[PDB]
């Protein structure tokens, strides 16, 4: 993996030293052969996960998260440099920098071989997007949302830390390949359930589970631009993805302690959808409906269920473009305006054509139209979860519908309308933002021809 | 490059790393049984140097 | 070596070099009173070298070339605005007075320095005891808020107790009217727009609380300003007085050693100009106080450290 | 613009303590 | 754990029976990030000093690197003995206490009862 | 030049130059030196070759 | 109002002085330039020639071996009769069944 | 555990606890301080005088060596408090309060 | 104060710690002790003010009933033993006396309400001396006899320093203060880990060490004693602050900076001693000494503070203290968690 | 001792006083100086955890 | 031209290219370290060849 590493450390020096132009030029293309250079990744064994070294491997999970936060590295470098432009050039290089080393920590996150080399970078992503969020941001709130971000990781992050330490005094080693070749089965005590717990509620505390969920529209509706995309596409996926490598060792307790966290899920789902139509900003719908989404993934994960995970796996590479483009459009409009209340400036349709179009595929990736990945994602688990219970279904059933309504409702209320008069600022499509979710978009299609690929370590 | 590749490359970061499992099991066992009773190299702890005694006969005969 | 706490111990003191004629000395009055002229004649009389009076880019001065920054980067104040129009929301007038109080801080540091370093004596034009009868006078007028009084009042008990009061002052002594003669005759059109309300007032802060708390810490010499104007009679009186009052003689060779190490450090005396205190005139915004330390960085020879900076002809800088 | 810190967000911890009770009182 | 073992000598970094174990290599990952750190401290140095952070002072930034290597070298010689004299005394009171040892009678899957949980 | 007094390390001393560098290729020749002495001495301790 | 402060600075437009601005920054050779490079990299060689790779990895999950077997072992057990397949995935015999 | 010893570890215990109250003054702690100084120095001398300890004897010695220091500085330091505060009383000394 | 006397008062407070961690005899430790306590009031007297005699006096009293109680163990153990050597305690009370007489030193137990009050009264470079220094011998007198400790009295003393200087330290805007509550937080972790293995407590201490002098000289370098003071700094020289924030990550613990490297390896051998709920509670607790980390890091680097006019001229003069050996201390402050099993070294 | 540095440059500074069986002044012997001989002959270098 | 001010301005570039050829070297230089089962998988443990003594490198 040093192959990807090696050149995304030495990318820090070239931002760090390039001149007061170039650092823009410079990192977008960089990061884009960086993240051609990982592209390779999705290179897959049959069933043995592909063991570069012994602190570095990657299997079918771990290598589409990793191609995902290598293509999008770029993304954040294209939607950055509207609201950065004013800036000192220090400044500039150094949030090109806190941008790298969170790429640079995903990585290592997802290539990771040991579950506490694991948790130290996972946990490790809190201090750049801690730094984008809180100094770079815009709005009030910011550093209210860097306590709470940071507080509800960490709450349940050491808790894991025990557990994980303690799983190593026991078993033996933390690597995944030994305790999931010498795994053993879990007896019912008690002590044992308080172990689950500890497991379970870090990666669930970022999943987010319904309840202690206040951080991501405390969040991401906060940070800046690049900030947001960058948390809500991946970071979401830290939980989901350390869930996927913890349930080896935490079975067969789950399934009876499944029960609670499952439908907190399957019933908060509901109530964020219903929360997202009664918005009044397009950030903060917006990551309502990524927590909606997630918990969804979530209900996914504790179904333990082989289509249940391939679809959690095409449901959080969906969602991590889908609601990635939705925050760059959100901000664009709200650039424009200048304020993020969905009322101020509608019926754009008609004066951004093209921002029309994205809207609407956006919306419609959002509201999973067959057969894109975020349908075939949704409709697995779905069917996943039918298989495990039946009423599922019309809970899930209402999910879509809801969802489809706000799914289209923003969209009707910011551009299907008519322009506001008093307002004129509104100039000509910069072709950088239709370019931007141009490459959104293209590979969310692209991937939907052969989902094979996000299918998950199941397929 | 071929499956054989990864098929012994993770022959040998498995049996690496089953014997790094099994040694620090070993290390935790070895520190208890050495801490409980101190017959071992290591846990040693200070106690007074018989070199310090003085033998020479004293003022009092049966000292 | 500069001199620090290794110089003591090696044995550098500065009683040694101290004589009867290191003598620091602030020749202070009214406004055009003949003071810079005394001072000069007092200073090349008894071969004293001479300060002038700091100013607005005195500090200036001090650094660098020695050319007066952009009002803006080196204070954001000026001396003329004061003048024409003197009651104004922006409040340049206590910037003035405060950005005056530490250039003359700055001022009385190098000076002390100087005598106690090579035994020199100095002369000045005002100094720190003599600063507070300006901004009294002028808070007297209706010009400023007893805010910026407080202010300028606990900026002044902090950064001047560290130091200690001159060897011999002189007072040159002209009448109020014959002031506003003066500035009348001088031409500049901003000094016409004074009230000689402000002059009396120069006057009376002068000698109510000036040379009265003066004559309890040194000497002090009160000429008129025909008595001022024979040179060598005023000369031959600081000569002869007795060079024998104040914290002066009591002052050994460690104090001596702590007052080096205070005027040395020039950023620890001014680190108290600078306290969280939030007065209208004073609070430079986030933004404003961004992009002012920006244009500063620009600014040649304010990059780096002084001796480094590579655009302003520096060499050696990668070994250096 | 982003916020920045002012005049009234300084004084919310610069004095005493931040959690002000009649037991800080003066 | 090892700082009451018999015939340790105390104030002395290696004690000379390390010279029988393998030095780390100079290539040493470990070796060249403690290079790395001496590398920072320079660029901190001149940072803290408002210097031209990555040209200034190219003598004080090398002698940090160089002052670092060496202190990582022998700090790495001494991190090995003890990893060493901790297997040493390991497998030595192994060998030494059979009875506290015991030896598995090894057997397959084939006959362990491995219960099974049905996934529903 | 711009600065009206000296500068305090503008014209560089050569003397804390001079011991820099002279330290330094000590560090190094020593820490080579060092290196050549553990690998022989390793070599002959176990018999190795 | 106790703070001075400049005035916020008016929201500036990218066409008011080349109206060919791309959104990408003030200069206009370097703002064409980013255009350039982006346009290159995003969609030709890692969108287009990306997707020529992803469409054309080799063997994945050796599925067509999976199938190349699978048809070679039914041509066996359904030519001898055998069943196609066998209810225990291990053989009984070779595991010993306690008690 | 004979009973010579009850009684000076008692008069060490009340003279800790007098110590570890105070009223008005800043002498009187320091008397119970030396006090107990003075209940240490007789319980090492009474133990190495009846173990025939001899090369021991020396410590009593040494103890009232560091006694008399810690008694000459805590005696500066209420020098001090009483030259900036004109009185030795503590419940007064409060200014660190804040 | 004439330089070579406070080089000799520095001399003798080194020579007394000195004392303290070579010695054998319990007399000779005490005589270390002695020293150090005699020679460390003139420092903290160095500037003169009335804090500063409040401080010294604070300290006094307290270090003097500690060692009078430790005399009282010490006399106590040669009573039922016979023996002056640092091996073992063979009286129970004497050891469950000298566990608080030893204590108060550090400053962790109930008896910590002097440290604050110290720290804050007396000058910052001698807070850096009484913070840092100040702790190394009754550490390492509770290194030597930790083989016959009670672990219940050790670890109550621990959990009650954790949870007080972490609660203390979020209502003070001094920077004092909260550095000693931080530093009553650091004695809770590295108590809490001495009855199983000294090493770890000798790595914590170490890490300590360092990064709370990286923090005291930052703040020296920035001249800083109060909250709205340390935002100031911004303007004047904006990378103190962004070290800072650092610093201050590096303080809560937040990998992969050094400050989880102690907090890591501490949960990691009490967890092998069957000790589950207590490193649990710990690392939760620890989140309040980071809470006021951040809300110092927030004003002081995060976010731009209001400045002053003045600094115009601040900006025009550099600085002239040189602050030795503070570059390198950051650096070990904040990347040295990849060279972790260097604690062997230790060991 | 923490850092034994007597050990180590071979110098008395404080073993001299540390037990009671030690060479007294005179060879004035101690009150118990065969218990705390035979006590310390015992368990020397066996270990201090096995001596109790 | 000005080919000097040329590579001044694209010497920023290098950076990557020679970290990916580095990365590429590393990793190569990880493989020779777990040649402790080379044709030794009794899957592909088949017979060593004439001209190649070796099963991978
Ligand atoms: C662990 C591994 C990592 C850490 C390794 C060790 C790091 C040491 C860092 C030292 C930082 C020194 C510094 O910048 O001090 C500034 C600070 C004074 O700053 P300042 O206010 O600008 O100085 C004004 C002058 O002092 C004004 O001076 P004056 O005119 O009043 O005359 C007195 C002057 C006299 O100076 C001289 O004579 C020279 O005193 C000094 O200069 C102070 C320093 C004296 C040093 C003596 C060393 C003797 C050996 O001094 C101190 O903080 C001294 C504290 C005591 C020594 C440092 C101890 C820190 C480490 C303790 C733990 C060690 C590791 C344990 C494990
Ligand atoms: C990087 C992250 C991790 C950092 C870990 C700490 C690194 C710095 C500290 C290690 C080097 C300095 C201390 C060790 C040394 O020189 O001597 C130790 C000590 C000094 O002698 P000592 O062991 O008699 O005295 C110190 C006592 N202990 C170990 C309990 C603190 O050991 C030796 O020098 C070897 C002989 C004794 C071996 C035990
Ligand atoms: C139709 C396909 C057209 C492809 C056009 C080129 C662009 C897409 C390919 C990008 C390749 C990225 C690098 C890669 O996959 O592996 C690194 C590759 C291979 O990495 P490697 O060298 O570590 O691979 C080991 C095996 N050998 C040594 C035999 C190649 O890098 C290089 O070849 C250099
Ligand atoms: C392989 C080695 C790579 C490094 C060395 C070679 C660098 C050049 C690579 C080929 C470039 C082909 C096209 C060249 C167009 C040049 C246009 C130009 O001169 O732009 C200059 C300008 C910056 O200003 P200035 O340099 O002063 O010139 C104007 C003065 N009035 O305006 C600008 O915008 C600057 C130039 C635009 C940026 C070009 C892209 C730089 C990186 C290109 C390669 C990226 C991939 C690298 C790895 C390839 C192999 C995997
Ligand atoms: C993670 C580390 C960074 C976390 C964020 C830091 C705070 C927020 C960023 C802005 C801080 C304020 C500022 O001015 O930053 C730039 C400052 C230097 O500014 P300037 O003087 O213009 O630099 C000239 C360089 N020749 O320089 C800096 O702020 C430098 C930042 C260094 C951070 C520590 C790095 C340690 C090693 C890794
Ligand atoms: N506000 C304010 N202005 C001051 C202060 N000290 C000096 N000035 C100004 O600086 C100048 C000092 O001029 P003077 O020295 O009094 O008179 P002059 O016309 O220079 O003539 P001479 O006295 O002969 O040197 C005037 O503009 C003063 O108003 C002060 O403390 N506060």
């Amino acid at each position: 993996m040093l192959k990807i590493i090696i050149p995304t450390t030495m990318l820090l020096p070239m931002t760090w030293m390039s001149k007061h132009n170039m650092i823009w030029i410079n990192a977008t293309v960089h990061s884009l052969l960086i993240s051609l250079i990982s592209l390779s990744l999705l290179n897959q064994l049959g069933e043995n996960s592909l063991n570069f070294s012994l602190t570095f491997f990657s299997d079918s999970l771990s290598a589409p998260l990793l191609v995902l936060t290598t293509w999008l590295l770029p993304l954040m470098l294209m939607a950055s440099q509207s609201h950065l432009s004013k800036e000192t050039t220090t400044r500039k290089k150094l949030y090109i920098t806190m941008l790298i080393l969170l790429q640079l920590f995903l990585i290592m996150t997802f290539t990771a071989t040991e579950l506490i080399l694991f948790y130290i970078l996972f946990e490790a992503t809190l201090v750049p997007t801690l730094i984008i969020i809180t100094r770079w941001g815009n709005q009030t709130e910011r550093l209210n949302a860097g306590l709470y971000f940071l507080f509800y990781t960490l709450a349940g992050s050491l808790p894991l830390l025990v557990a994980l330490v303690y799983i190593q005094n026991t078993t033996g080693s933390l690597n995944f390949l030994i305790i999931h070749y010498w795994s053993h089965p879990l007896s019912n005590s008690w002590s044992n359930i308080f172990m689950w717990l500890a497991c379970i509620m870090a990666f669930m505390v970022k999943m987010p589970l319904y309840g202690l969920h206040l951080w991501l529209p405390k969040a991401h509706v906060e940070a800046p631009i690049a900030g947001s995309m960058v948390l809500a596409a991946v970071l979401l996926k830290l939980g989901g993805y350390g869930m996927m490598r913890i349930t080896t060792i935490l079975n067969p307790l789950t399934n009876y302690m499944a029960y609670p966290f499952l439908m907190l899920s399957m019933w908060g789902m509901i109530m964020t959808s219903s929360i997202c139509l009664r918005q009044t900003d397009l950030k903060s719908l917006i990551a309502y409906s990524s927590v909606s989404h997630m918990a969804l993934v979530i209900v996914a994960i504790m179904i333990q269920t082989p289509w249940s995970f391939m679809g959690a796996t095409a449901l959080m590479i969906a969602h991590g473009l889908t609601s990635s483009m939705l925050f760059c459009l959100a901000n664009t409009n709200y650039e424009r305006v200048h304020s993020r209340t969905m009322i101020l400036a509608r019926g754009l349709q008609t004066l951004l054509p093209l921002m029309a179009t994205w809207w609407l595929m956006a919306s419609l990736t959002n509201l999973a139209l067959p057969p894109s990945i975020n349908l075939i994602g949704e409709l697995f688990i779905i069917t996943a979860s039918f298989s495990w219970s039946n009423i599922t279904i019309i809970l899930m059933g209402m999910n879509m519908m809801i969802t489809a309504l706000y799914s289209l409702y923003m969209l009707i209320t910011t551009q299907r309308g008519k322009y506001t008069h008093h307002i004129n600022n509104i100039k000509a499509s910069f072709t950088r933002e239709n370019a931007l979710m141009a490459l959104h978009i293209l590979p969310l299609l692209l991937l939907t021809l052969n989902p094979k690929m996000i299918l998950g370590p199941l397929y | 490059d071929g499956p054989e590749k990864n098929y012994e490359k993770t022959m040998a970061i498995l049996q690496i790393e089953a014997e790094k499992a099994e040694l620090r099991l070993k290390e935790l066992e070895v520190r208890r049984l050495m801490r409980a009773r101190g017959d071992g190299p290591w846990y040693q702890y200070p106690t007074i140097d018989k070199a310090l005694i003085d033998h020479s006969p004293k003022t009092t005969p049966d000292n | 070596l500069q001199y620090g706490p290794l110089a003591f111990v090696l044995g550098e003191r500065t009683t040694r070099k101290l004589t009867e004629t290191s003598k620091v000395i602030t020749v202070d009055g009214n406004i055009c009173s003949g003071k810079g002229r005394l001072a000069r004649e007092i200073a090349e009389k008894l071969g004293l070298r001479h300060f002038p009076e700091a100013g607005i880019h005195y500090a200036d001065s001090t650094t660098g070339d020695g050319k007066p920054l952009d009002v803006q980067l080196s204070g954001n104040c000026s001396l003329e605005k004061f003048y024409d129009d003197p009651k104004s929301n922006d409040g340049n007038s206590y910037r003035l007075q405060s950005w005056l109080y530490a250039s003359r801080l700055l001022q009385y540091a190098d000076a002390l320095e100087h005598l106690l370093s090579t035994g020199q004596g100095v002369v000045l034009e005002r100094s720190i005891y003599s600063d507070f009868v300006f901004l009294e006078a002028m808070y007297r007028q209706g010009f400023i808020r007893k805010q910026c009084v407080e202010h300028y009042n606990e900026v002044k008990k902090v950064t001047a107790c560290e130091y200690l009061p001159p060897h011999v002052v002189v007072y040159v002594d002209v009448p109020v009217p014959e002031i506003q003669s003066r500035i009348q005759k001088k031409g500049n059109p901003h000094e016409m727009k004074i009230t000689a309300a402000y002059l009396q007032d120069i006057e009376n802060a002068y000698k109510k609380t000036f040379l009265p708390e003066m004559s309890e810490k040194c000497e002090v010499l009160q000429y008129s300003a025909r008595e001022a104007e024979d040179a060598e009679k005023v000369v031959e009186d600081i000569e002869y007085l007795k060079c024998d009052k104040g914290p002066w003689p009591d002052q050994d060779d460690r104090t001596f050693h702590r007052l080096r190490m205070l005027v040395q450090n020039k950023l620890e005396v001014l680190n108290y100009t600078t306290i969280p205190v939030y007065l209208p005139e004073i609070t430079i915004g986030a933004h404003q106080s961004d992009r002012v330390f920006q244009k500063f960085t620009e600014l040649p020879g304010r990059k780096y450290s002084p001796g480094y900076n590579e655009d302003v002809g520096d060499k050696w800088i990668w070994l250096k | 613009r982003q916020w920045q810190p002012d005049v009234e967000w300084a004084e919310q911890f610069g004095g005493a303590v931040m959690y002000p009770t009649k037991e800080t009182a003066h | 754990m090892m700082s009451g073992r018999p015939g340790r000598v105390p104030l002395q970094f290696l004690p000379n029976e390390a010279r029988s174990l393998p030095p780390p290599k100079l290539t040493d990952p470990r070796l060249v990030y403690m290079g790395f750190l001496g590398y920072c401290s320079g660029l901190i140095d001149n940072a803290i000093r408002r210097r031209p952070v990555v040209s200034a002072g190219l003598h004080r930034q090398l002698l940090y690197v160089t002052s670092f290597v060496f202190f990582g070298y022998y700090l790495l010689k001494r991190q090995d003995y003890m990893y060493a004299l901790r297997d040493h005394d390991m497998f030595a009171y192994v060998k030494s206490h059979p009875e506290d040892f015991p030896e598995k009678d090894k057997k397959t899957y084939g006959e362990i009862l491995e219960e099974f949980h049905p996934v529903r | 030049k711009f600065y009206i007094r000296e500068p305090p390390h503008g014209s560089p001393d050569w003397l804390k130059v001079g011991l820099t560098l002279g330290t330094s290729v000590f560090l190094w020749i020593y820490l080579i030196k060092q290196h050549k002495e553990d690998v022989l001495e390793y070599k002959r301790r176990n018999g190795l070759e | 109002i106790r703070l001075q402060e400049d005035p916020d600075p008016e929201d500036e437009n990218l066409y008011e002085k080349n109206p060919d601005s791309h959104g990408y920054d003030k200069d206009p050779i370097v703002d064409l330039w980013n255009m350039r490079v982006v346009f290159f990299f995003g969609f030709s060689i890692v969108l287009v020639l990306g997707s020529t790779f992803v469409a054309y990895l080799p063997d994945y999950r050796m599925q067509e071996w999976a199938r190349r077997e699978a048809e070679r072992l039914v041509k066996y057990r359904e030519a001898n009769g055998l069943p196609l397949m066998e209810s225990n995935c291990f053989d009984p015999n070779k595991i010993q069944l306690p008690e | 555990m004979p009973l010579v010893y009850m009684n000076i570890i008692m008069a060490f215990a009340i003279a800790l606890a007098g110590l570890l109250m105070y009223r008005s003054h800043l002498m009187s702690s320091l008397l119970c301080l030396e006090g107990m100084m003075l209940s240490l120095f007789i319980m090492s001398t009474l133990i190495i005088l009846n173990t025939h300890f001899t090369l021991a004897n020396m410590m009593p010695i040494i103890l009232l060596v560091f006694a008399a220091c810690e008694a000459a500085l805590g005696l500066s330091l209420l020098v001090m408090v009483s030259n900036t505060y004109g009185t030795d009383y503590v419940q007064n000394l409060n200014l660190l309060q804040c | 104060m004439n330089p070579i006397i406070y080089t000799t008062l520095i001399m003798t407070v080194m020579s007394g710690t000195m004392l303290v961690m070579i010695s054998s005899h319990w007399l000779l430790i005490w005589i270390g002790f002695e020293m150090n306590l005699l020679a460390m009031i003139p420092v903290l007297m160095k500037n003169f003010n009335p804090r500063a005699t409040e401080a010294a006096t604070k300290y006094f009293l307290t270090q003097a009933t500690a060692s009078m109680m430790l005399m009282m163990a010490i006399i106590i153990n040669l009573l039922y033993s016979g023996q002056w050597t640092i091996t073992k305690m063979f009286n129970p009370v004497a050891m469950t006396m000298m566990t608080m007489a030893l204590a108060m030193k550090l400053g962790l137990s109930p008896f910590h309400f002097w440290v604050p009050e110290v720290t804050q009264g007396i000058s910052l470079q001698a807070g850096l001396l009484l913070l840092t220094w100040q702790k190394l011998a009754p550490l390492s007198v509770l290194c030597q006899i930790s083989q016959s400790i009670n672990p219940n009295l050790m670890l109550t003393m621990a959990m009650l320093s954790i949870l007080i200087g972490g609660w203390g330290g979020l209502n003070q805007t001094q920077l004092r203060k909260i550095m000693a509550y931080s530093s009553i937080a650091h004695m809770g972790w590295m108590t809490a880990v001495l009855p199983y293995n000294t090493t770890m407590t000798i790595l914590n201490l170490l890490i300590y060490i360092t990064m709370t002098l990286a923090m005291f000289m930052l703040l020296i370098h920035s001249s800083a004693t109060t909250t709205l003071s340390l935002s100031h700094t911004w303007n004047k020289m904006p990378v103190i602050t962004s070290l800072m924030m650092v610093t201050l990550l590096s303080m809560g613990g937040l990998p992969p900076l050094s400050g989880f490297m102690p907090k890591w390896m501490i949960i990691q051998e009490m967890t092998k001693n069957e000790s589950i709920i207590m490193p649990t509670l710990m690392a939760m607790t620890a989140l309040l000494n980071l809470y006021f980390y951040m809300r110092l890091a927030y004003s002081s680097s995060l976010t731009m503070f209001p400045s002053t006019n003045n600094m115009k001229m601040k900006w025009q003069f550099e600085h002239t203290k040189q602050m030795k050996l503070l570059p390198t201390m950051i650096v070990l402050s904040t990347l040295v968690l990849p060279m972790t099993p260097a604690l062997s070294s230790l060991n | 001792p923490f850092f034994d540095v007597q050990k180590r440059l071979g110098l008395d500074l404080d073993r001299w006083m540390t037990i009671q069986s030690a060479e007294q002044p005179h060879k004035i012997p101690g009150r118990c100086h065969a218990f705390e001989k035979e006590w310390i002959e015992c368990a020397h270098g066996i270990g201090g955890i096995r001596a109790e | 031209m000005n080919v000097l001010q040329i590579v001044r301005d694209h010497w920023v570039h290098i950076l990557v290219p020679v970290g990916f050829v580095f990365g590429c070297y590393l990793d190569r230089r990880s493989d020779e370290k777990l040649t402790a089962f080379r044709n030794k998988s009794l899957l592909f443990k088949r017979e060593l060849r004439p001209n190649e003594e070796v099963t991978w490198k």
